[PDB]
């Protein structure tokens, strides 16, 4: 059972998600993480 | 140099991680061989 918390209409950031919590694994598919700041996506979905 | 076993994967061509991206980064065209081996006895003491 998973929850799609759909995200829309705001301004994100991802550098903050690199140091505060030292994640065990971080595998950015189809997109090199470091460049996530400088492009605008469509209809981001989160799963948990 | 000596780094922990978990970060051994990080020290390789085209890989991410804190030390790899902040301390020592291998070039993409690297043509060499990397060697690793524990020395626990040498890295263990009474006073640490
Ligand atoms: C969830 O955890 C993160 C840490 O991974 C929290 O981020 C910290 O929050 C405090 C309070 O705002 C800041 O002082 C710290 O600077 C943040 N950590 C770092 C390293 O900067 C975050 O607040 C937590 N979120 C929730 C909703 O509880």
């Amino acid at each position: 059972a998973w929850n799609r918390k759909r995200i829309s209409n705001c301004v994100a950031d991802y550098s903050v998600l690199y140091n505060s919590a030292s994640f065990s694994t971080f595998k950015c598919y189809g997109v090199s993480p470091t460049k996530l700041n400088d492009l605008c996506f469509t209809n981001v979905y989160a799963d948990s | 140099f000596v780094i922990r076993g978990d970060e051994v994967r990080q020290i390789a061509p085209g890989q991410t991680g804190k030390i790899a991206d902040y301390n020592y980064k291998l070039p993409d065209d690297f043509t060499g061989c990397v060697i690793a081996w524990n020395s626990n006895n040498l890295d263990s003491k009474v006073g640490g």
